[PDB]
DNA sequence: CGATCGAT
DNA sequence: ATCGATCGTTTTTTTTTTTTT
């Protein structure tokens, strides 16, 4: 739109303009650096946002996901348009944030804090190990033994379409095992620390998504931060019921941060 | 319908009491009136109050209530649009009380349904949150889904026909989980009745369930005042129920599913009674209305500024909390600062500062070293006892445990450890395994603990300070051996404790009658115990506040307790030809506090070499009391 | 035992 | 719209070894 254009706009104006450390910003430069890397993980300051433009603080919570998509899609229009040499390995990019200004212990967050900015700490347990899911959707015709062709797919729901290359017919189909897209996967379970306890009852627990980009960083008993966001399964059978739902929560990560982080860790002041 | 009567009914409610309700005032407009920015949704109604202005609802309401409950929140809605420029976003939570009658376990039929009756009983195996999106919006496929209606029944039924078209009536639309209606509750359970411990049958349990604002709030060890909203439990399936079964075979002219029902029960007020403290800012018994700080922190100033300024307050006080108990007057002294603060400096990242301070008690036999502390767990807050083998080394530690419940390893609490300040004595210092007496001889002073062998990144903390309880080899005294032999302990918790003030018996007549003479008036059913100079609730109400000051140093005393500290160790240069003992900086420490908190009696800061040189002295005491 | 699906 | 003929339909177990304090 008019306005509803004007959010990568602010992005391309902000990662240019809003510049500090006494010049040559980092978001002039960080984001070369993570292309250099090979990471695909750039991080971006909530604090630097703020001191650019607060607008986007209340222009999140109505839907965080397509601020994050709205945002990682000019990443991609800046690099392959400047570095176009790029545009081979994986040209395709997602971002984080660090700076909220909270710490929501667990036994604290409710029906609130539905599908929004959220952040929140404990410690990993025992999860699963290295697995990825599926990405895309596409399968094969065999009325006319066409494809179906790759067709655009909703976090968990069918598609369907009669449009396809078999004179858009053949209801009926099979798929194949490649021509389609891939991801990594990773789980947790996330307990509460031995400290912060309400002091001697059992803890509390819920569980957390980690996604192809996130894994092989955790273990068992780790140090943590994240930002997270609050999940639904929105159906955990209802029906006639129990007298209670069956549902549960979960976080997926955006941003995960540890707090140990035994690495080479900090990044360069200009002097 | 039916319930119109009850709409009409709040709704005047609401109409008188949007005049006055009492005296020109009213108990739930307030209430409401700091509701209507965040918009929360709960207010607690008088019962005693629909008696008052509806003349006997009670019979109205106390049977059709679980129909006629929802009526409420409409009727709740109704009041806060009046006045009130509102959108129905409104709700209604109840947490009911001014309730008379209260029934327990037993009483229970297909009659009790639809009431509001209280009950208690005990609180086990808890459980936790578990959301729900209780609606939604579902119809048809193709373009007419806007559906914010009736659909919250707890049987769910996405399955709804139409309604603007002739479209699909089983094929729906999909979900919202966006712009819709939800809530909250948990389960836990609840054992039969402690005040009601008949013989026979089991603790026969109930199932109980909890709305938004009760949650988290409940907790083993409690009991309880509910709601009576018994309830026909919308179940799915259960076996043994092979009565008969029936279901509408419809209008013959020219969807199954089994029934039998099982049993739960819901509850919407708590009063969890028995365990209820409230700080300072909460007025008592005695107050004084009046500004301060905070709303009643210390605004009894009027008196406790009095309470502040003594000289004599000190002995008074020492005497205030005694008047039953007679004998030496130096723990009578001690062992308050104890259950008084320390230091509390305002400091660097260097590590844990600590307030609390080491106490002991040593005395001959019989000589109510136990009654000093029998009543300590009544007198203070967070700060309850037992013996050590009054449990395991599940004390300190949890019940081991070996088998599969939920993840087959659970040590994550104890007994010490949940005294979170408070300090939860023992008794029998001497003869108990040396376990968690290796666990104390570092949680005490270190108080940042961990274990291993089942570990959740092992790291727990002691909090507050501890009170002893030995006794001597024989029984007696009999000095034929030096004090490490008397005891036959360790060095370094007798430096540990920087304070002992021991207890020794004699025999003198005179003494002992005096005893008896206590007992004149232990038993003079009017006038059984001695006069006082201050009352308890002042009393701790200055506690309280005596706290909030940020004590200080800058004194000259402690420019020079390098001084009194160097001549500390100058006298103590030797205590080292003739049983030799040894001198330690916990001891400056403790005296440190000690001194800064024997300002902190003073309602002030800032500390003055007058204290110095009485810890001076109580530390010369307790160093030659140690004397062979 | 249930829903799909065809024609009359 | 109505009836009837079409399609597709499945669930049952308890106990022994090594390990840790
Ligand atoms: N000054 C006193 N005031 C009140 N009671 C006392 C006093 N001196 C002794 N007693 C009584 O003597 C008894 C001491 O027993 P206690 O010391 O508790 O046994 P133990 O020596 O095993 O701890 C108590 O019951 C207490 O009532």
């Amino acid at each position: 739109l008019g306005p509803r254009t004007e959010i990568a706009n602010r992005f391309q104006s902000f990662l240019r303009t809003f510049v500090d450390e006494r010049g040559a910003y980092t978001y002039r430069d960080r984001i070369r650096r993570m292309c250099e890397q090979n990471m695909s993980s750039f991080v971006v300051s909530y604090t630097d946002l703020a001191n650019k433009e607060h607008v986007l603080a209340y222009f999140l919570p109505e839907a965080p996901f397509q601020m994050l998509e709205i945002f990682d899609k000019v990443a991609k229009d800046m690099v392959l348009s400047i570095f176009p040499t790029y545009e081979r390995v994986t040209t395709e990019i997602h971002v984080r944030i660090s700076e909220l200004p909270l710490i929501e212990e667990l036994r604290t967050f409710r029906k609130l804090h539905l599908n929004q900015l959220v952040r929140t700490l404990g410690v990993v347990t025992a999860t699963t190990g290295v697995l990825p899911q599926l990405s895309v959707i596409k399968y094969d015709c065999v009325k006319c033994g066409y494809v179906l062709g790759p067709f655009v797919q909703s976090q968990n729901t069918e598609i369907k379409p009669g449009s396809c290359p078999e004179c858009q017919s053949t209801g009926p189909f099979s798929i194949n095992m490649e021509q389609t897209l891939y991801r990594n996967y990773q789980k947790i379970t996330l307990q509460e620390s031995p400290g912060r306890i309400p002091a001697g009852r059992i803890p509390r627990s819920k569980d957390v998504i980690l996604l192809a980009d996130l894994c092989d960083q955790c273990k068992p008993g780790d140090e943590l931060e994240v930002t997270g966001i609050y999940t639904n399964n929105y159906d955990g059978s209802l029906n006639t019921d129990q007298g209670f739902p069956v549902f549960a929560t979960v976080i997926i990560a955006n941003h995960v941060v540890v707090k140990d982080s035994k690495q080479v860790v900090q990044s360069l002041t200009d002097e | 319908v039916k319930d119109e009567v009850g709409i009409r009914a709040q709704k005047l409610f609401q109409d008188f009491l949007e005049e006055f309700k009492e005296d020109g005032e009213i108990k739930y407009t307030r209430p409401a009136a700091s509701l209507e920015s965040p918009d929360r949704c709960t207010l607690e109604v008088s019962f005693e109050d629909v008696e008052k202005y509806d003349q006997n609802l009670a019979t109205a309401i106390i049977e059709e209530y679980y129909h006629i409950y929802p009526f409420l929140c409409q009727s709740v809605s109704n009041y806060v649009k009046d006045r009130i420029g509102l959108k129905t976003q409104k709700d209604c939570y109840v947490a009911f009380t001014e309730v008379p009658t209260r029934h327990k376990v037993r009483d229970l039929t297909t009659s009790k349904i639809g009431t509001l009756i209280r009950i208690s009983g005990q609180v086990v195996r808890t459980h936790p949150v578990h959301p729900e999106l209780v609606s939604g919006v579902f119809m048809c496929l193709d373009c007419q889904t806007e559906i914010r209606n009736v659909e919250q029944q707890f049987k769910f039924t996405n399955p709804t026909i139409c309604r603007n078209p002739v479209c699909s009536n089983r094929k729906r639309f999909m979900l919202d989980v966006e712009k819709s209606l939800f809530l909250d509750f948990q389960k836990i359970r609840i054992q039969e009745t402690q005040a009601e411990l008949p013989r026979g049958c089991i603790p026969r349990a109930v199932e109980i369930i909890l709305r938004s604002e009760l949650v988290e709030t409940v907790q083993a060890g409690d009991r309880y005042d509910f709601t009576g909203t018994l309830i026909v439990v919308p179940d799915v399936s259960v076996l043994a129920g092979v009565g008969t079964r029936a279901e509408n075979s419809s209008r013959h002219k020219p969807g199954m599913r089994e029934l039998n029902y099982r049993m739960a029960f819901l509850a919407c007020s708590v009063q969890a009674t028995t365990a209820r403290f409230g700080g300072t800012d909460l007025p008592m018994s005695e107050v004084t209305a009046e500004d301060m700080k905070k709303q009643m922190t210390d605004a009894e100033w009027h008196k406790i500024y009095e309470m502040s300024k003594d000289r004599n307050l000190y002995q008074n006080l020492i005497s205030s909390l005694f008047p039953s108990i007679y004998g030496n007057d130096e723990v009578k002294r001690g062992i308050l600062l104890q259950q008084f603060g320390g230091v509390a400096k305002t400091t660097t990242e260097k590590t844990s500062l600590r307030g609390d301070i080491n106490v002991c008690i040593v005395g001959d036999p019989s000589t109510a070293k136990s009654q000093f502390l029998k009543q300590v767990s009544d007198f203070s807050p967070r700060a309850i006892y037992t013996s050590g083998k009054a449990s395991s080394a599940a004390g300190l530690t949890a019940a081991v445990v070996r088998d599969e419940e939920s993840f087959d390893f659970v040590i994550e609490a104890g007994a010490l450890m949940l005294a979170d300040n408070g300090i939860c004595c023992i008794d029998e210092f001497d003869k108990m395994d040396q376990r968690d007496q290796v666990a104390i001889h570092e949680a005490m002073e270190q108080q940042t603990i961990s274990i291993a062998r089942a570990g959740v990144r092992a790291t727990l903390n002691a909090r507050t300070s501890i009170l002893a309880a030995a006794n001597p080899i024989n029984g007696r005294y009999d000095r034929s051996k030096s004090l490490q032999q008397n005891i036959q302990l360790s060095a370094p918790i007798m430096s540990r404790f920087d304070l002992f003030f021991i207890l020794v018996d004699e025999c003198n007549e005179v003494v002992d009658y005096a005893i008896a003479r206590k007992i004149v008036d232990l038993h003079s059913n009017i006038e059984e115990s001695v006069e006082r100079a201050y009352t308890r609730e002042e009393v701790l109400r200055y506690v309280t506040f005596a706290r909030q000051f940020k004590p200080v140093i800058s004194q000259e005393a402690g420019h020079m307790l390098v001084e009194n500290y160097g001549h500390l160790r100058q006298r103590d240069t030797g205590t080292s030809g003739r049983s030799t003992w040894r001198i330690t900086v916990r001891q400056l420490e403790s005296m440190i506090r000690l001194s800064e908190a024997m300002a902190k009696l003073e309602c002030s800061n800032r500390v003055l070499e007058r204290h110095v040189k009485e810890a001076f002295r109580l530390l010369n005491k307790s160093i030659i009391r140690v004397e062979q």
